[PDB]
């Protein structure tokens, strides 16, 4: 979902589904709906490592 | 720096138009508010601003100022105008400053 | 809407002495306040300003770096410490509000005290 | 979330709309004075037609140009008398011989129809190509028909 | 000790509750835009074939709906803005633990 | 020793910020949390809140304390009155700068909260906290024995390791405590020290100003019809989208 | 992480999605707010806030 | 004896309001011959509720908690689909055969 | 107990009366916690009644202190928490869209619901009764009448 030639690249492909939504009547903020993080969600079905 | 110079003493005839001036360096950009004082009684603003009276007092005066000179005209001399009257200035050299007071007769 | 001084007086030359200023009508907490003074037979001159939270505080050239000015907003109260008297600073002393309506920066004085006669001799 | 033929469901009064379901027998009595004789409106003559193109779509994919030598610059009425075709707009406007536009949709791959226009009729004739969207996200506008041959 | 209990609605009851109906037959009305040689209309024409539309002299007659269809069984509850089919038990024959 | 590590939090301030659980209702609270990040191991979570920790009110080191800001008021608060659960009480490692480093089981939310006078403070975010046991076998809670692993953890070290979020001017904050009524006429009296800028919409002109000094608008009649916004801007503070953006 | 910059009322008139080159980033300009902060209304236009 | 002296109301009753409701994050579409494809990311767990809109609808609701790929068949007569709080989704399909 | 009524029947904003032993003792509001699986938040309280913010759970504890001394009551009635619309959610969003819930309304105006007030069976009391001499003392308490 984000990815970056090196740990220390300055440029970053990020692919999130990122969309915006209105904010609440009389909040202040910036709202959004995003796909959960594709790591995190590795890591919860990642199959057991070639060891 | 600077210093507000007014007639020390004016001579006026009832009922007609008269006027004091007030003078000073600088004195064109920066306000001059002029103050009616019986000698005794506590000072009362009557004009706060270069034009504008506050509120409650009398039509018949007005402040009015050129190039870097200022003025109170009082319409119609009264005897309630006869009492001192004084021009003052702010500005951030000094704060405030008021002139030498004009004695009204 | 009114301006209340007391504390002045008669007092020897060098030593010390006291104003206050009780206001009444308003909100005392926002507006600066002012002290002027007064000779017999001359013109107003001012004293000093104090500007509605302590934070800062003005003082006339004559007058420079002897005086105190303070004030408790809570008790509403303006006090003046007289200190380090001389002979000519014998005058009358107004304690005096600054105006709103003052469109650009300039320091209108709208209500006045009764004004307190402080005498200096020995 | 679970009726028949894609109705919604509204609860004051309780009710369903919008459901796609079986037709509606419209009658229409019209008076006698609203008819208009055919010599004052515009009279169309020597029309040719050509579908400069067709995209076989569920929306008005499909274009046609009619080259018309009317009798009297105006506006009138464009139809199809058959479910091949149906067209996006109702009347044209006709300026002496010239040509208009009419958008249409259709079902079939090889096309053909009695373009009715202004006291007159013109047989368009044409092929027809495939769409580019598997889904679309509205309903059909063409009334299928069974012919889709080679 | 001599103790008794008795059942009574909910203090919300009177905004928190489900009405059981029963639906019997359809009245289908549509609003149509009519137009007949640009003179145009835009109305609510009962559905049934005999309430007509007379705007400017042309009469609208919408005939019965040609497949008669309800998504409503005979017997419907509505509940917080929603309708189900459930065949509730009859007034009177309520059971415990169930709807009614 | 440690004073280096914030000279640059020196500059920052605390601010009040959108909750969307506080105490009654949604408020806009002093201790506003941000973010929840609890991809470590061992339960240990890094929270980012918009109060401010281990600098006191003025800006010094004050070791185990928290700096918030009330109602433009930046008010201090010893880091042990604070409490905070996920579903069960957590506890406070360490907090530095704008970030808490603390002790927390599984939970779909967290809730942070304390008492000042008479008032508490709460603020709880629907950010879930997960607990991440190291190793194949999946404790609820570390064991009292065992074998060590390897693992990663949130280290409680204050120091600069090259990942930073970024400062910028703050936007200004309206407070209707400035504007009040007075001779029939709306009056705006900055705190003394700063200045407000007065925007009213009256007489069918516009009057937008700024002032340090108490200022009374004779066209204007009713104090909502105006609004002052506090502008203060010497320290600045994190682009939180709770606050708006300045100019 | 998802970075947001304030969000940058300028009320009582339009606004434009000034573009940059952050990565994934959206931008949208929401009309008709009404923002309140911890001291009251961010402003006094009931409608064409931005 | 009778013992019943008054009636006092109860406060704090239910009342209708507006009330926040999260929205789960876009679906992933993906089209093909009489088919659509959703990848789903729910990120609390969200009911996918599908139907047809022919004779039978042969509704489904399904209650998603993990991540998902469902393909369902989108036929010339209609299929929609409301997932999560967001708004029915309407598609419907078009001859487009190799 | 009650809400937002002190000792002596008077209005008080958040505070509770609460019998004890008799008497009617008081204590604010804010010193009397709540849980059923996480603290909960007093919303407010009328009267018998007490509009909380509570988290689900399979019992309910409502506790203060006074006098150096825990008061405590722990029932089992299960409290749930249920979330509005398709999303099920265990706390509520930060953002979202706008739907229709039915919410304990913090209103307590006379809507059409209500609950019933009799006159108190008398409460038995052997603090009144004491042994002196061989033979039973009881002596009520001043302006209120005993039964013996
Ligand atoms: C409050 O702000 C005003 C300006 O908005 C300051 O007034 C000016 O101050 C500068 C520098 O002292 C002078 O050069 C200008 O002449 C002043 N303005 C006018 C029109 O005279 C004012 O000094 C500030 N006061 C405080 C409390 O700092
Ligand atoms: C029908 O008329 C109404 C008049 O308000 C109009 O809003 C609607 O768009 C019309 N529908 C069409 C497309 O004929």
């Amino acid at each position: 979902d984000i990815q970056s030639r090196t740990v220390s690249s300055s440029d970053l492909y990020a692919n999130t589904n990122l969309v915006l939504q209105r904010p609440k009547a009389g909040a202040i903020h910036v709202p959004y709906t995003q796909a959960p993080s594709g790591f995190e969600q590795w890591k919860k079905d990642k199959a057991p490592s070639l060891k | 720096p600077m210093r507000l110079t007014q007639p020390r003493s004016v001579s006026v005839s009832p009922g007609q138009t008269a006027r004091i001036t007030c003078g000073g360096d600088n004195i064109g950009s920066k306000s001059v508010h002029w103050y009616q004082q019986k000698p005794p009684q506590a000072p009362v603003l009557v004009i706060y601003d270069d034009r504008a009276r506050p509120s409650g007092i009398p039509e018949r005066f007005s402040g009015s100022k050129s190039g870097n000179t200022a003025t109170l005209a009082i319409s119609g001399v009264e005897a309630g105008d006869e009492a001192d009257y004084y021009c003052q200035v702010w500005d951030s050299s000094s704060d405030v400053l008021f002139g030498g007071g004009t004695r009204l007769t | 809407v009114q301006l209340v001084e007391s504390g002045g007086g008669l007092a020897k030359p060098g030593g010390s002495l006291r104003l206050s200023c009780a206001a009444a009508g308003f909100r005392f907490s926002d507006f600066h306040m002012h002290w002027v003074r007064q000779a017999p037979g001359k013109g107003l001159e001012w004293v000093s300003r104090i500007s509605h939270g302590g934070v800062t505080t003005r003082f006339a050239d004559s007058v420079k770096g002897r005086f105190t000015i303070s004030r408790e907003n809570a008790k509403n109260t303006l006090y003046l410490q007289m200190d380090n008297l001389r002979a000519e600073d014998t005058a009358v002393y107004y304690c005096a509000r600054d105006s709103p309506y003052w469109g650009d920066y300039s320091h209108s004085l709208d209500v006045w005290g009764r004004g307190v006669l402080v005498t200096v001799s020995s | 979330f679970t009726a028949p033929f894609g109705c919604e469901i509204y609860t004051n009064p309780i009710r369903a709309e919008n459901c796609a379901v079986g037709s509606i027998p419209l009658a229409f009595d019209i008076p006698d004075a609203l008819f208009t004789r055919v010599s004052e409106t515009p009279t169309l003559s020597a029309a040719e037609c050509t579908l400069n193109e067709c995209v076989y779509s569920s929306d008005f994919g499909g274009i046609a140009t009619v080259k018309y030598s009317a009798s009297k610059s105006g506006k009138c009425a464009v139809h199809v008398p058959s479910g091949t075709a149906t067209l996006k707009e109702a009347a044209v406007e006709l300026t002496e011989q010239g040509s208009a536009t009419i958008h249409f949709s259709t079902a079939n791959i090889h096309p053909e129809f009695r373009l009715q226009i202004c006291t007159s009729y013109v047989t368009c004739k044409g092929d027809c190509h495939p769409p580019k969207d598997h889904i679309v996200t509205h309903p059909q506008y063409h009334a299928q028909t069974f012919t889709a041959a080679v | 000790q001599v103790s008794k209990a008795y059942v009574m609605k909910s203090d919300d009851c009177l905004a928190d509750h489900a009405e059981a109906y029963k639906a019997h037959t359809a009245s289908v009305q549509a609003f149509l835009n009519i137009t007949v040689g640009e003179h145009s209309i835009v109305t609510t024409v009962y559905v049934n074939g005999e309430t007509p539309v007379n705007f400017n002299g042309v009469k609208i007659t919408a005939g019965p709906l040609s497949t008669a269809w309800t998504p409503f069984d005979r017997k419907i509850v509505q509940y917080a803005g929603e309708i189900y089919n459930y065949d509730f038990p009859e007034y009177g024959a309520g059971q415990p633990g169930a709807f009614g | 020793s440690t004073e280096e590590l914030f000279n640059e939090y020196k500059l920052t301030r605390p601010y009040m910020a959108r909750c969307i659980r506080c105490a009654v209702g949604s408020c806009h609270s002093p201790i506003a949390i941000e973010a929840v990040k609890s991809d470590g191991h061992d339960g240990y979570v890094r929270l980012q809140t918009s109060s401010q920790y281990g600098l006191d009110s003025s800006g010094n080191l004050k070791g185990r304390t928290m700096r918030y800001d009330m109602h433009g008021t930046i008010k201090e608060i010893p880091l042990h009155q604070v409490s905070l659960y996920t579903s069960r009480p957590c506890h406070i490692v360490d907090g530095h700068g704008y970030f808490l480093l603390a002790r927390c089981p599984a939970g779909d939310s967290i809730t942070m909260e304390f008492k000042k006078d008479s008032v508490r403070h709460s603020c709880s975010v629907p950010y879930e906290v997960k607990f991440n046991p190291v190793g194949r076998e999946l404790y609820t809670h570390p064991p009292e024995h065992g074998v060590e692993q390897a693992c990663q953890v949130y280290a409680h070290d204050a120091q600069n390791r090259g990942a930073y979020v970024e400062m910028h001017l703050p936007g200004s904050e309206v407070d209707s405590s400035l504007v009040s009524l007075s001779g029939s006429s709306v009056t705006v009296t900055p705190p003394d020290g700063t200045s407000a800028l007065v925007e009213c919409e009256c007489g069918g002109t516009k009057i937008s100003e700024t002032i340090n000094k108490t200022k009374q608008f004779s066209q204007c009649t009713k104090k909502e019809q105006c609004r002052a916004y506090r502008l203060q801007n010497d320290k600045w503070v994190y682009n939180s989208d709770k606050l708006p953006k300045a100019a | 992480k998802t970075g947001m910059d304030s969000p940058a009322i300028k009320c009582c008139g339009s606004q434009e999605c000034t573009p940059t080159y952050r990565p994934d980033e959206q931008c949208k300009v929401f009309t008709g707010v009404y923002p309140f902060m911890w001291g009251g209304a961010y402003c006094f236009c009931d409608t064409e806030n931005t | 004896g009778a013992t019943l002296k008054g009636k006092l109301h109860v406060p704090f009753l239910l009342a209708d309001g507006k009330c926040t409701v999260p929205l789960a994050p876009e679906p992933m579409i993906t089209f093909g011959f009489r088919s659509v494809s959703l990848k789903l990311h729910p990120k609390n767990p969200t009911y996918l509720i599908t139907r047809q809109l022919a004779d039978e609808p042969h509704y489904t609701h399904e209650l998603i908690s993990e991540p998902a790929v469902r393909n369902f068949t989108v036929t010339e007569k209609g299929w929609e689909f409301v997932w999560g709080n967001h708004p029915p989704k309407r598609f419907w399909a078009q001859e487009t055969a190799p």
